[PDB]
């Protein structure tokens, strides 16, 4: 039932944090990386995915 | 005075909007870069109040948009515009939408900025799997979704202040295989992440500017809906 | 001449960002990860090292 | 009201202090967990106003310290402490310094907290390269530098509010080799980073708590000097 609906359902079930990922969750992180609060961070790939990326084998 | 140019807004359902929403919470002036094809429809919706509710900031304020400009990431300079699009229905009544042009446009009207957001991607053949993607489709994905970041930095660094920051969005499909994410998008994201490192070096050493990329999770955005798989 | 002096000197000459790394540089990033502004980040290793980690071969 | 417990502060030259300083800017109450061997010396300098200049927070703010408790990361419960350290010159006059006791102590005096910082590490054989580190020395480094995080989490998760966050500090020597970082510290950091992922799963699914680790660059802290290489 469409690629995005599968990914979203999968994320909400297996990610360490079972909560809905809002566009503003990425926004606040973007906000931090764009400010001088993060002057020592560069050339990095920061994951903002409720931690899904750390999983290998899902529970189910 | 912080000014942020966000390239890649077509509505209020994408990450571009989420980023603009959070930035204005901190009082940063926002300038939108809208892909020509949907620029008019965007202005129409904005003018008729379709986005009024989406512009309300938590702290009980109005999101403040400094300007909204047509912008196409597939054209670096004025002479890169082909005659077919040059006379396209949606481009005719528009001008100064190349990367260098909006850079000059912004600089001419608002001075130097200190925040840049690359929030766009595209791929002619995203519906086909990597193996069946043509050379043209593959190069189109990398041109629009990857090289566009490099060109943005190259032209905008001139109108940016030291210590300014640049971000882009990527997806885990670049590191691990997710079937359905085809047309060379996984390839483009893998290049985006690598280039981010290399650019960090050149921009850091030469201008003291930072660049990072955010690997986001799934969000039912317009483009996301277009991945039939 | 002591491990730390070498590490600091090497970082200040080869990192993408040539500036002294302050304890408060890590502090602010630490402050951001501990707040709700990063509700979608978990299980990650965030690099706050002026980007040294991304380098493979030093210039000179 | 935000309450953060920082474990691993022996002076104002480490990362624990920089973290405390930045946290106070946001008005979060700070509770210090001090290793017994240096507890008295820290209190002495503090009371005699040796850190007065270091507690100044730009905006003419004074870093507000809620409490300062003796804390030893190698002891989980009160009956884990051996007779020797129990009667040692530096410990005799102190009490409730095990991981479990400080958790009950903090919860008893301030209730639930919502921020936990693990800023400690130790290894008896840090001066020897990995190959020449003994089993005892190796296990010592992992017990003090890695397990201490799992234990902090086990006992503190009971006095933490949902959505609270936890962080620890690591170093790149876990992923790429740097000679000099011996005694199994590279090993300890590798474990810590891996455990951060596993704990993120358990803590996330059960308590809705987050945990991340910061890989910091070189800082001339007291402990950094101990790495005779
Ligand atoms: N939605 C997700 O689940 C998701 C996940 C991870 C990463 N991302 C990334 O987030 C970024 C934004 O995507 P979104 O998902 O919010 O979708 P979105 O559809 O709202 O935004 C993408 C925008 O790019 C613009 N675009 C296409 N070609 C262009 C061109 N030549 N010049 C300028 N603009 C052009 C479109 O008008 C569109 O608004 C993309 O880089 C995407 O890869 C998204
Ligand atoms: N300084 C750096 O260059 C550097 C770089 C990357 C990561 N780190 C990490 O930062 C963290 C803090 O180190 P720092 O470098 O700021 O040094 P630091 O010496 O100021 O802090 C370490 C503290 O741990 C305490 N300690 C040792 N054994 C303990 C125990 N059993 N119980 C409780 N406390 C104990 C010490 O009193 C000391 O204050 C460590 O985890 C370290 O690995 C430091
Ligand atoms: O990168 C993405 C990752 C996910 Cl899970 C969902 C949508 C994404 O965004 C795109 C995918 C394909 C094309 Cl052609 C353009 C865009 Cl913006
Ligand atoms: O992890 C570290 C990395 C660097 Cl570059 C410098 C200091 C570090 O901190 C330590 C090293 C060894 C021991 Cl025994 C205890 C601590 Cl706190």
């Amino acid at each position: 039932y469409t690629f995005i609906d599968y990914a979203i359902e999968y994320s909400e079930k297996y990610a360490p944090l079972r909560q809905k990922l809002l566009s503003t969750d990425i926004g606040s992180v973007a906000s931090f990386l764009l400010s001088r609060e993060s002057r020592a961070i560069t050339g990095q790939t920061i994951y903002v995915d409720n931690g899904l990326n750390i999983m290998f084998l899902p529970d189910d | 005075e912080d000014i942020c140019f966000i390239a890649g807004i077509g509505d209020t359902n994408g990450y571009g909007w989420g980023i603009a929403k959070e930035l204005s919470k901190r009082n940063v002036k926002i300038i939108f870069g809208i892909w020509p094809p949907v620029y008019n429809i965007f202005m129409k919706n904005y003018k008729n109040g379709k986005f009024d509710n989406d512009m309300i900031i938590d702290k009980d304020k109005k999101m403040n948009i400094l300007d909204m400009l047509p912008f196409d990431a597939s054209f670096d300079t004025a002479n890169d515009i082909d005659e077919e699009t040059k006379n396209n229905k949606r481009y005719n009544m528009l001008q100064n939408y190349t990367i260098e042009d909006v850079a000059n446009l912004i600089h001419q009207k608002y001075g130097k900025i200190n925040m840049l957001v690359h929030s766009l991607a595209n791929a002619k053949e995203v519906q086909k799997d990597l193996l069946n993607t043509s050379r043209k489709g593959y190069l189109d994905a990398l041109s629009k979704s990857s090289y566009s970041l490099i060109s943005l930095c190259k032209y905008f660094v001139n109108i940016m202040k030291p210590q300014s920051s640049i971000i882009s969005l990527t997806y885990h499909a670049s590191q691990k295989v997710v079937p359905g994410y085809g047309g060379g998008m996984s390839s483009a994201k893998a290049a985006l992440e690598s280039d981010t490192r290399v650019l960090a070096y050149h921009l850091g050493r030469n201008y003291n500017i930072r660049i990072n990329t955010i690997s986001a999770g799934p969000l039912k955005s317009r483009a996301a809906t277009a991945i039939n798989k």
